[PDB]
RNA sequence: UAUGUAUAAAAAUAGAGUCCUGUAUCGUAGAAGAUGGGCGAUGGUUG
RNA sequence: UCUAGUGGGCCAUUUUUGGUAAGCAGAACUGGCGAUGCGGGAUGAACCGAACGUGAGGUUAAGGUGCCGGAAUGUACGCUCAUCAGACACCAGAAAAGGUGUUAGUUCGAACUAGCCCUGAAAAUGGAUGGCGCUUAAGCGUACUACCCAUACCUCACCGUCUGGGUUAAGAAGCUCAGACGAGUAGGCAGGCGUGGAGGUUUGUGACGAAGCCUUGGGCGUGAGCCUGGGUCGAACAGCCUCUAGUG
RNA sequence: GUACGUGAAAUUGCUGAAAGGGAAGCAUUGGAAAUCAGUCUUAUAGGUCAGCAUCAGUUUUCGGGGGCGGAAAAAGAAUAAGGGAAGGUGGCUGUUUAUAGCCCUUGUUGUAAUACGUCCACUGGGGACUGAGGACUGCGGCUUGCCAAGGAUGCUGACAUAAUGGU
């Protein structure tokens, strides 16, 4: 109930772990979030209920940007059906340079400078999004709320 | 036949099979209509309060 | 074709009648004791409940180290396995029956959801020597159907308010196999009921108790 | 709960086997303990009786070679460590292991005097010993059976008191300053709804 | 229903790791004071009916077939119909040509070999 | 875990006491079985019927009527020993008769060794005048300007980092 | 350099055990910081994890781990048990575990 | 075996220098922490 | 119907005989041990709980939760201070009488009656509440929750036995569905494994390496055992059906 | 190579590997090191290990709503009366609500609430183990197709590895 579109949430796992980002819309499965690319740096990606801390942050709002185009097709890899993979110059490709449609560019930054804002109307957020979560001496997880 | 037991208890489809009465039965009926007039004699009251 | 399944929906509704008169006479003879005794209270007078005739027997010992006497007594009453229950009628032979096997099982009086629950999740019945699940009302059908004992419903009504047929219908029913209680029984189990312990009658705990071993 | 490199435990006040009993349990846990001030540390019962307990104790020895037979440590650390060894499985890799965990000393030495010492509420005198029960400490009934630096150790306590003394006085006069410092800032009160 | 071993250490003979002339392989213990024949805490434990695995695949490999013997390509062709069942191996005194002979038609037969190396 | 229950019962109607007299116990029991076997025992010891030929004819639990107001309640007892010569008044000061009659039970039980099975419970009432009060520590609780420091502070989380003030 | 460690520090107690008979199919963990049961059901079905390090560098990385699933608490102390792909060695009695925050709930 | 390898009064407990423990204080925002700029301070962390 | 083994017994409860006594001799009823593991009693043939196929999960018995040791340095009310306290049945042993010990009670300051403690109490290698230690207990009495775990109970998977229901469309000596159960010495019976020789059989293996031997290799079976890769070797040997015995 | 076919075990020397604080050996479980095979490689379907979802069976753990029962809880509150004494308030050690109050009895609000007991074929979460069977049959529900109804599928990713597993 409490991962509601708008709403800061935490990345627990994968390479953007302890990151604070948007949650734009619910998938079948996962939530298609990202927090403002110009802030943290995070795309446009698929994350799982189960890695994610909904923060009792106030809402953000995402009404105005559509979210019917992000489907699991959209974030779908590309066919293998072969054991052959790997290799130095496939490092070299994918990559941000590479690959990486210009139209996944014009979405991302359309969706980021649509959640601005926002962000910018409420106060000390920006930076919220831009910092990191973590864990210090005498945090207890089951004592604080987020 | 009957591979594997299912509880009715914690499967309604199964108690539904078993009991095709469970779909009306209404355990919560509002006996008391508002009113209880308390009964306990005097005679009883002051035999429970006795010594 | 269709005959068979005409005359079925009609047969599943006479069973439903008769569970809806079944549930009709549970609650219209505990409002009539209520009754009863609130007026006896109000008058001033005394009414007595009536004595169970119905008594749920759980054996709580193991099989070793049992007098004959005691040991013939409960393979009568086929509880054999520590943990293991069945439905009795409550008579001047049975009471005899149980005060030699005091320490060894322990007895009370069951109520509808007891019976109800027991009968459900944990229904077995004996169908040609055999410990056959009640997941259908036919296979009670083949069974007591010439007892007129048509249902799951009708079993419980038959154990509930000791009908003729409660000898077959108690002979039917496997006897049940409990789980330990879940929160466990009394600091020393084999002493009596009175004295803190958990064997011989203990009146309307046997509910408390058979609510945990479900 | 809460893990620590090291725990450094005044063991001024404490009781021999509840303080020995956390302390076992605690290196079992794997956590590296030091327990500083063993003179200091307490035992229900009057001294006599105390004394007489472990006059028991010196009659243990080995009818052939007493050099084999039980080996009788007077210092009031090396007592203490007996205690704790008694409640880990010495003859077992595993509390073995445990014990090179466990540093008991007399007074506290240069490493530990500027270290954070804390206390162990389960195994206090005052939470523990209703008043008016005698009580005797392992300092003066080691000073009994043997042990021969008694009064060294309360010399060089008494300088460490005094150095310790004159530090506070130079932390107070620090954080003196730093509080008063502090009310100046107006964001304190912007902190104030925060409960902070 | 994927293979599955019930146990997998073998049943060693009670003192065959202290005794020489006591081989490994198992004998029922029939001491009056054996602590294995009546088995107590920490002794090591006997074959028991038990322990048998599942009819569906006992005798099965890990790769799902049954190891038949083989002896020459006639031994081979009676695995003409059986080729997902059983796996033939070829027997230990078989010459270098015969072996080479049967590889060959096992491979024909798309038999496998379980010591085609 | 006490409750007071009141029983009433008689023996079975016969031919020679076609109306049999009912007799009335105030006892205390954990439960109404425990109750019933108690007041089976009192009657068999006293007026010659058994649970075999008698019945229970009420059973009810009396429950305090002014628990909110302290008390001060006179139990007597008869203690049974290793010589089972014993007669015990005691005074107990509570708000339910409950709460006394089980501190009744914990003070025999420390004091004189005494079981459930030992004590039996001949009476137990509420004494209203302080006057009436024969017990030096009732008096002393009855006292009207009473005032005491409060004893026993002792106030995980092992290894404090503090020394405890356990003061006021 | 404190902004990591998303998760919580555990110490591996023992096995699931009586007196002479142990399970080592079960561990027991304490977690810190949890001192009841009830606590201890925030971090039911947590992944717990065993990080240790070895000379040879399997996927290039000198760090292996072993992972497990919390799975029921343990006593009244907040002590919590887990199941392990691998059962746990006995000479890890304890050393720290790292119980991560997912899957959450929260 | 580390993930903040953060914390130094002595005391008494029918008293201590406000107390009723540290859930506190110190530190914590930045590609595992980038490249630039404007104001403010003359402090802070570190070779 | 035919036949094996046995025809030395032992312990506990309660009843009891002879006996100064006995871990003594002799009986009566029941349950155990012998023949029987497992959890608890520190440890122990018969004590307490529970009786055992291979495993997963859950829950319990007796017993326990300061540490050793899995589990509350829990809650409530008390008693106890012991110059060698106390600490859980069987059980590892103690008495009369006492106390300017203390806490309570009963009766006329006094006599008492009851609990705890102490005295009575008195041995020989150093030493045992199991150890450490424990004193508003981690002792003792009582109540109350939470928790720990047996091969016991519960659900499930698989193995085998037994039992019952099907199968003329399926090595019918086959196939298929279902339930219950699983300790074992002396002893019985069944089905299998392995060794030497004989009849039949396999277009059987083999000097392009039979048999045998060694092997930090691989596979099958609950097991007896079988198969195989590598090395060594040098002339024979095996599978199936049956026969036989100087067969483990 | 006549100390001669094959050349076993006991026992022995050398080499390599590892262990060793008053025995050793053994069983269970995994780490470490060594070693190895299956499997895939292919013919929409398939190899190894994972994560979530929706289900099923078993169980555990928190929470909510409701019905019924008891002296139709006992109490209590607010508000009307009567009576009472104190461990005595104001007034002067003594008295009876005053410049504090308490107790006892009775009515009204009241058909009060809460606790406890009990039931719901009432309901909201969190965790764990398990997936046996293999076209269709049945008993049910829904509306002919669908369905949690006679035992797990769905959507994905990583690695295709010594990864898992074996020794």
């Amino acid at each position: 109930a409490s991962l509601a579109p708008g709403t800061v949430c935490i990345l627990l796992a994968g390479r953007f772990r302890g990151k604070r980002v948007v949650v734009l819309s619910q998938l079948e499965d996962t939530l298609v979030v990202t927090g403002p690319y110009k802030v943290n740096g995070v795309p446009i990606r698929r994350v799982n209920h189960r890695y994610v801390i909904a923060t009792s942050a106030p809402k953000i709002d995402v009404s105005g940007v559509s979210v019917e185009k992000f489907t699991k097709a959209y974030f779908a890899k590309q066919k293998r059906s072969g054991p052959v993979k790997k290799d130095e110059a496939f490092f070299a490709e994918n990559a941000p340079k590479n690959a990486l449609p210009a139209e996944r560019i014009a979405d991302q930054k359309a969706v980021d400078a649509k959640l601005l804002p926002a962000i910018k109307a409420i106060p000390n957020m920006k930076e919220y999004l831009a910092a990191s979560f973590a864990l210090s001496n005498g945090d207890r997880p089951h004592l604080m709320k987020f | 036949a009957h591979v594997q037991k299912k509880n009715p208890l914690k499967n309604k489809a199964v108690l539904s099979r078993l009991n095709p009465y469970a779909k009306a039965y209404k355990a919560n009926v509002k006996i008391n209509s508002e009113k209880t007039p308390k009964a306990a004699g005097e005679k009883f009251l002051s035999v429970l309060h006795e010594n | 074709a269709a005959e068979k399944k005409s005359a079925r929906q009609k047969k599943r509704e006479l069973i439903a009648k008769r569970a809806e008169a079944y549930e009709a006479e549970y609650r219209a003879a505990e409002r009539e004791q209520i009754e009863l005794a609130r007026k006896a209270r109000a008058e001033g007078n005394y009414f007595v409940p009536h004595e169970p005739k119905l008594i749920f027997v759980v054996r709580i010992r193991g099989i070793n180290n049992i007098p004959p006497k005691a040991r013939k007594i409960m393979q009568l009453l086929r509880l054999l396995q520590i943990n293991n229950g069945i439905f009795v009628k409550f008579n001047k032979a049975i009471k005899e029956m149980l005060q030699v096997v005091e320490p060894y099982v322990t007895y009370g009086i069951p109520n509808h959801k007891t019976v109800r629950e027991l009968i459900y999740k944990r229904g077995f019945g004996k169908v040609n020597k055999q410990r056959i699940p009640l997941s259908d009302n036919a296979i009670i059908e083949a069974a007591l159907g010439k007892y007129s004992i048509l249902s799951v419903e009708d079993l419980i009504h038959e154990i509930y308010t000791v009908g003729p047929n409660f000898k077959q219908a108690a002979n039917f029913l496997w006897p049940f196999k409990l789980s330990s209680p879940l929160g466990g029984w009394r600091e020393r189990k084999f002493k009596h009921f009175i004295e803190g312990g958990d064997a011989g009658k203990r009146d309307e705990h046997i509910n408390g108790l058979v609510q945990k071993m479900l | 709960s809460e893990f620590q490199k090291v725990v450094v435990i005044d063991a001024k006040g404490h009781l021999l086997g509840r303080l020995a009993s956390v302390v076992a349990k605690q290196l079992l846990g794997g956590q590296k303990v030091v327990v500083v001030r063993c003179e200091e540390l307490n035992i229900s019962g009057h001294f006599f009786r105390n004394k007489l307990k472990y006059l028991a104790y010196l009659r243990k020895a080995c009818r052939y070679n007493p050099s084999r037979g039980a080996f009788h440590f007077r210092a009031p650390s090396r007592i203490f460590q007996k205690a704790v060894r008694g409640m880990l499985p010495h003859k077992t890799a595993r509390g073995q292991a445990a014990l090179e965990h466990l540093q008991a000393v007399e007074g506290i030495p240069p490493p530990f005097d500027k270290q954070k010492r804390v206390v162990v509420p389960a195994a206090l005198r005052v939470l523990r010993l209703k008043p008016g029960r005698k009580y005797c400490t392992v300092g003066r009934l080691s000073s009994e059976v043997g042990w021969k630096y008694n009064d060294i150790v309360a010399k060089l306590e008494e300088r460490r008191k005094v150095k310790s003394a004159a530090f506070y006085q130079a932390k107070l006069a620090k954080q003196k300053k730093i509080a008063s410092a502090k009310e100046a800032s107006p964001v304190n009160q912007k902190l104030s709804q925060f409960g902070y | 229903v994927n293979i599955i071993k019930k146990r997998t250490k073998p049943f060693k003979r009670h003192q065959s790791d202290r005794f020489k002339r006591v081989g490994e392989s198992w004998r029922k213990p029939r001491g009056i004071d054996s602590c294995v024949r009546r088995r107590f805490r920490g002794t090591i434990s006997m074959p028991k009916i038990g322990y048998g695995n599942n009819k569906k695949t006992r005798y099965c490999m890990p790769n799902g077939l049954k190891a038949f013997l083989v002896r020459n390509v006639s031994d081979v062709e009676l695995l003409l119909m059986h080729n997902k069942t059983y796996a033939a191996e070829i027997a230990g005194n078989v010459s270098a040509r015969k072996r080479v002979e049967i590889v060959e038609k096992a491979r024909a037969l798309g038999v496998k070999v379980t010591n085609a190396g | 875990a006490l409750k007071e229950y009141q029983v009433v019962g008689r023996k079975v109607p016969t031919e020679h006491e076609p109306v049999p007299k009912l007799f009335r116990m105030r006892l205390f029991a954990p439960n109404e079985s425990v109750a019933k076997s108690r007041y089976w025992y009192f009657l068999k010891m006293i007026n010659k019927v058994k649970k075999a030929t008698g019945e229970i004819v009420a059973i009810n639990e009396i429950s305090e009527p002014k628990p909110l107001k302290a008390k001060v309640f006179g139990i007597w007892i008869r203690y049974d020993s290793r010589s089972g010569t014993h007669n015990m008044y005691k005074e107990f000061r509570d708000t339910t008769r409950v709460g006394a009659v089980e501190a009744m039970y914990a003070d025999m039980a420390a004091r004189h060794r005494a079981r459930f099975r030992s004590i039996r419970i001949l009476k137990v009432v509420e004494v209203e005048k302080k006057e009436d009060v024969r017990r030096n520590y009732v008096k002393q609780l009855l006292n009207p300007h009473l005032k005491f420091p409060l004893p026993h502070r002792r106030t995980k989380k092992v290894f404090a980092p503090h020394r405890p003030s356990t003061f006021y | 350099a404190q902004g990591h460690r998303l998760y919580v520090k555990a110490k591996h107690l023992s096995f699931q055990r009586s007196k002479h008979v142990i399970h080592p199919g079960t561990s027991i963990v304490k977690i810190e910081g949890c001192d009841s049961k009830e606590e201890a059901q925030f971090y039911l079905g947590k992944r717990v994890c065993y990080v240790y390090k070895s000379s040879k560098a399997v996927r290039g990385s000198k760090i292996r781990v072993i992972w497990g699933t919390i799975a029921r608490p343990h006593g009244n102390s907040g002590a919590v048990r887990a199941r392990f792909v691998h059962n746990l060695p006995a000479k890890t009695f304890g050393s720290s575990l790292r119980v991560m925050l997912y899957p959450s709930n929260i």
